[PDB]
DNA sequence: AGTGACATATATGTCTC
DNA sequence: GAGACATATATGTCACT
């Protein structure tokens, strides 16, 4: 996933 | 535990000035010789005898064992708070740090953690250690029975949303996937209730970010703004504005690829950059500024 | 029911009997079948292991009169705790209205600790002035007297302290040594993972800083600001960082005599309030900046 | 108490 | 996947001093 | 109170499908 979807 | 209950029984019995012989009454339900073994710790009482002891003492059986025993230490929730609440944004140094923290959490609390907490840590470890769909195991490999049950559930739990996040990680950059299954769980993710469990809402926000990123890769913007609104509903209900910069990036990519509006796309990007700068996240702002420069803006 | 509550919770988590029993070193799948079917009454040893595996307490598993607090209460409690009124009368009236809704709906099932939190929060929100509002001693004699003797503070302890800070704000004559004791103890508190505790702790830190400004006692002022930052950094509740920038703006203006650095901190609070889209907070910070000769 | 201290 | 058979463990009762 | 022996129940191992 891109960086913005890595909210964990 | 043997002494913990026998001490509580003897203390409450002696403070009420009731003797052992008076408590046991005729002996139909409990004898004096056994009550000595229960209080002194030689024997652990059964439920039927513990119910009689509570009834004679005017307490409920809950009150005799109302001790908060086998409670998860505060250090776990503190270390768990660092794992759930500090987004790595797929940064290698932040991912490895959380992978290190999971190893520390597992060593110290494995014998005491419940199954759902251990499952949360395990799914989180795979999501963090995920690299690419070719080098990382499929969701139907490490969570076979679990993901099959998720395909049929209507009300998703925290661990169910975590499995869906890993499944979203394997879908990205992939062709010839189960299309109908993807659209179905999208509908079910957009149907989940937003309550006050921040761990749930953060993971729910992650799935919403993964859906939009998949819709952008698929160039399918149907219900894209619906995913955006539910993402803002999670932020506004939980007041966790640490994740709002990601939403502004979605609205920018929506204006750039669906509306063909590079003016609004560069404007929502700037809102994300000033939001990340006001949050003082160097990795987040430098990542958003690299995305705007890659999309041909600013 | 004891075997049925275990079986229902085990199937709720989609957990098989084998996973719950693991290697059988503490409980065999054979005996878990007998327990769930009611053929055998589980001893406290095995029931303690079952509770640990299911994430529930033994009390939750066998309490006949066990009442469960619905999610609607914590949703209403989340709105009462997490949405700062900033002493706005409309936001105060809305929370006082919500407090009355919460009470009439859940009073019969809420324990005394939760009703005490709603009680103190009702007096904090509906506070008018140290003269008219009830004195802290009048209503919270025991709680405030224990706070005087207590070293570690709870959530309701910090709430009583906040109501004490509201009464202490306007008075020119006050107990100076008692106020110094409370400051050091609030600064000594440890930041939990409970957001409600950290929010009330942040409120006490904001009231301490506001009291030092009214008293013009800027000793240990940066220590309070640092702890207010530490609370924000650990809970990631950035809805309160604009209030920290106001503290730094007040510190530059009134103590460091640096107006240009005080206006820059004010501008950072206004920008922070604007990106949060809280116009009530943004309008209050801009009004405070202009009233401070800026 | 001032507005910035009314974080409730 | 739940069974039943049978031994063992533990609590409990009934003496005994 | 405490030790001795018997009993009821919970639990574990085996065996079977």
């Amino acid at each position: 996933l891109p960086y913005f979807a890595g909210c964990l | 535990l043997k002494d913990s209950i026998g001490l509580r029984i003897k203390t409450e019995r002696e403070r009420q000035q009731m003797s052992r012989e008076v408590l046991c009454l005729d002996g139909a339900e409990l004898t004096v010789r056994q009550l000595i073994r229960i209080e002194k710790g030689e024997s652990l009482p059964s439920l039927d005898r513990l119910s009689y002891i509570a009834k004679r003492l005017g307490k409920s059986m809950t009150e005799l064992l109302d001790q908060d025993n086998i409670t998860i230490p505060d250090e776990y929730y503190e270390m768990k708070n660092r794992l759930i609440k500090f987004p790595t944004y797929r940064n290698p140094d932040r991912i490895k740090s959380k992978l290190t923290l999971i190893e520390e959490v597992y060593e110290k609390f494995f014998d005491i953690l419940p199954e759902e907490e251990l499952l949360t840590l395990d799914i989180l470890e795979n999501i963090l250690s995920f690299t690419s769909w070719e080098e990382s195991p499929k969701v139907e490999e490490i969570y076979e029975d679990l993901f099959e049950q998720v395909k049929r559930k209507r009300k998703f739990s925290t661990n169910d949303l975590l499995v869906i996040d890993y499944y979203f990680f394997h879908l990205y950059g992939r062709k010839q996937y189960d299309k109908k299954l993807f659209e179905r769980i999208i509908k079910r993710v957009l149907n989940q209730e937003i309550w006050t469990d921040d761990v749930y809402n953060i993971v729910l926000f992650n799935d919403l970010m993964a859906i939009a990123a998949l819709k952008i890769f698929h160039n399918s913007f149907s219900d894209f703004l619906t995913v955006v609104d539910k993402a803002l509903a999670v932020i506004e209900k939980s007041q966790l504005y640490s994740y709002k910069p990601s939403v502004f990036v979605l609205k920018a990519k929506y204006e750039l690829l669906h509306k063909e509006n590079k003016k609004e796309a560069a404007e929502n990007y700037d809102k994300a950059i000033v939001f990340a700068s006001v949050l003082e996240d160097s990795v987040l702002e430098e990542s958003i500024k690299a995305g705007k420069l890659a999309d041909g803006l600013g």
